[PDB]
């Protein structure tokens, strides 16, 4: 991830967790309760 | 289980660009309904006649 200094780590999916979601998508699923 | 499409990991480098050489003119189509039939039902003949 050499994008010239830009850090899309909060939006790109996280492989070191299950369901393969980004940090922000994780908090979007944990903050909406069915 | 459905495939969501082909996998196309594209060759991002920090100093390489891809530029088109040729083009295609493509005509696609798109269909939109704009109107209904103008039915009209009287109650009195329907319910009673």
């Amino acid at each position: 991830k050499d994008f010239g200094g830009f850090n899309f780590s909060q939006i790109l999916p996280d492989p070191s967790k299950p369901s393969k979601r980004s940090p922000i998508e994780d908090l979007l699923f944990n903050k909406v309760t069915l | 289980t459905m495939s969501l499409g082909a996998e196309n990991s594209v060759a991002y480098s920090n100093n390489s660009i891809a530029i088109p050489t040729n083009f295609t003119i493509s005509v696609t189509t798109e269909i939109l309904p704009v109107s209904m039939t103008k039915t009209s039902v009287d109650c009195t003949m329907y319910i009673c006649g």
